[PDB]
């Protein structure tokens, strides 16, 4: 995408 | 005709005595002017949303609003990253940013994020932010 990875709230 | 900087330096001020219309507009009108526009706009709007200034922030997010309310696949694609979204996550965490934001901002935060799972489902990742945020209790 590139993308990261998605943060947990 | 002016940086998308400027731009958002105008549509955001703290100093703006209300809306800046002509300047919000304006920058959707030009993110998209160049291939790159829509990723810096992104950068842009995410280091605005997380002010401490309160009406810098909130003004950010209403250029957000009416940015990703237009046609336009690449900025809808940007804003539907994690590289974007998490930027948003970070502002109505407690863990991050979250205790020394005001409501107003998250809850208008967890607003734009429902209506976009509404409105573009094709975005598939900011369905999964916003499913993450209601098991963590953020919404709600």
């Amino acid at each position: 995408s590139d993308d990261v990875p998605m943060v947990i709230a | 005709p002016e940086t998308l900087e400027a731009r958002i330096n105008r549509a955001t001020n703290p100093l703006n005595k209300e809306l800046d219309w002509a300047s919000i507009n304006g920058f959707c009108e030009q993110l998209n002017e160049d291939f790159e526009g829509p990723p810096l706009a992104t950068r842009l709007l995410a280091h605005k949303i997380q002010s401490p200034q309160e009406w810098e922030a909130i003004q950010a997010l209403t250029v957000l609003e009416t940015c990703m309310k237009s046609c336009g696949k690449r900025f809808h694609d940007e804003v539907g990253k994690f590289r974007f979204l998490n930027e948003l996550i970070k502002v109505v965490s407690p863990k991050y940013l979250g205790s020394r934001t005001s409501e107003k901002v998250k809850n208008k935060i967890l607003e734009l994020l429902y209506s976009w799972t509404v409105g573009l489902p094709e975005e598939v990742k900011i369905a999964e932010a916003y499913q993450m945020l209601k098991k963590q209790g953020i919404v709600k």
